[PDB]
């Protein structure tokens, strides 16, 4: 029932059990009806998580595998648990462009809805892609850039600058930009641009997305401090 | 159990 | 499937805070059968504390919601369902770390310290079996929880000296089960105060007997309020 | 990731 697969995902997220939280919002999506603003919300809330761990644990791993050169037993045991830590990680991306595939992009029928998931879908292509091989890295690089280029163009004309949704956008793809395609110059600017016009119609900003406009804003104008520099 | 890119 | 890789991969899991991993390699540790050494033991207690840690601090919250949720009878059984899934899980953990401390850890224990850490474990895990049992089996699983600590307390008296942070966290952990188990504040306060007491008697020597004795006090602040 | 009575 979804009333009830929507309980426990909120019911899982008090208990900070994310990988429960997923599965019911997995399983709400796999019912195949367009997401109320709040499920949608719960899903990406729940693999936000799942995969963020994820993410930060190979962050750790991979930095001692680094540290470890000369010791090279050592770093083949971290090597190793990097590629347990590495699997999951695809797995959970799998889960999630598949669900946007099959079901959230095709039901996406406002353009609001349609950003988010396309910018959902460049995210985690990007996941992906920090840790794909050779030959499949640089397809998969070209996925979350058309995602996020088509997620930026509808946004561009459907959204307000201040729209968190568009500036969340702003700021992840200039984050592909500078660690993805290693050009801080085209990060910076998309970042700068975005910043700049949320405080020129900072009239339109509303009461409902003040908090989360604000704090992309924040972190887009950190990133362009600490990219500049 | 973590924030991430979003 | 090694012992060195395994206690490295441990480490590693623990750096990542994936406990699960890090306990289930600690698993295979033990069950290659040999005593542990005080750096594979201290692993295995780490790695456990957070895995079941985890679970009964996600009991704690759906058990308040359903707490709060009478009333509103659909939405409390969604919750006490929920709970049941989480408690599965808890029991499971518990069963887990009991059978190795019945089958590996106990028997191989050569030093008392040792013993004593590994009985004050076994009283935890009962502890907390215990507190989402039912009925007749809780009655059952308190006794157990009631006879390693007991078992622990009587030999770290006999042969740890007062300060041992292993004797004093079994102090502070056995007085704590007869305040939150078995509800008897006369008895918890009692043995928090004869430890303590027994410590001081030699903290001229010598930490962290020092943040257990902190412990002990704090415990007796809330409990006498 | 928590800690407990232990």
């Amino acid at each position: 029932d979804k009333n009830e697969l929507v309980q426990k995902a909120k019911l899982a997220e008090q208990a900070e059990r994310y990988d429960d939280m997923a599965a019911c919002m997995k399983s709400v999506t796999e019912q195949g009806a367009e997401l109320s603003n709040e499920e949608r919300n719960l899903l990406s809330v729940a693999y936000k998580n799942v995969v963020g761990a994820r993410r930060s644990s190979w962050r750790v791993v991979s930095s001692i595998e680094q540290k470890t050169e000369g010791a090279e037993k050592k770093q083949q045991m971290a090597r190793e648990y990097r590629e347990k830590i590495e699997t999951e990680l695809r797995d959970i991306c799998n889960d999630v462009l598949s669900l946007l595939e099959k079901f959230l992009i095709p039901n996406a029928s406002q353009a609001e809805s349609k950003v988010f998931y396309l910018k959902m879908k460049g995210d985690y292509y990007r996941y992906l892609a920090e840790v794909a091989a050779g030959d499949d890295k640089k397809g998969i690089v070209d996925q979350s850039q058309q995602a996020y280029q088509e997620a930026f163009e509808i946004s561009k004309k459907e959204m307000q600058p201040t729209h968190p949704i568009r500036l969340g956008l702003a700021l992840n793809f200039s984050v592909f930009y500078y660690e993805i395609l290693n050009s801080p110059e085209k990060a910076c600017s998309l970042a700068k641009t975005a910043f700049d016009e949320a405080i020129a119609e900072l009239d339109t900003l509303s009461e409902e997305s003040y908090k989360d406009s604000t704090l992309i804003m924040q972190l887009l104008r950190d990133n362009l401090t600490l990219w500049t520099s | 159990l973590k924030n991430i890119r979003h």
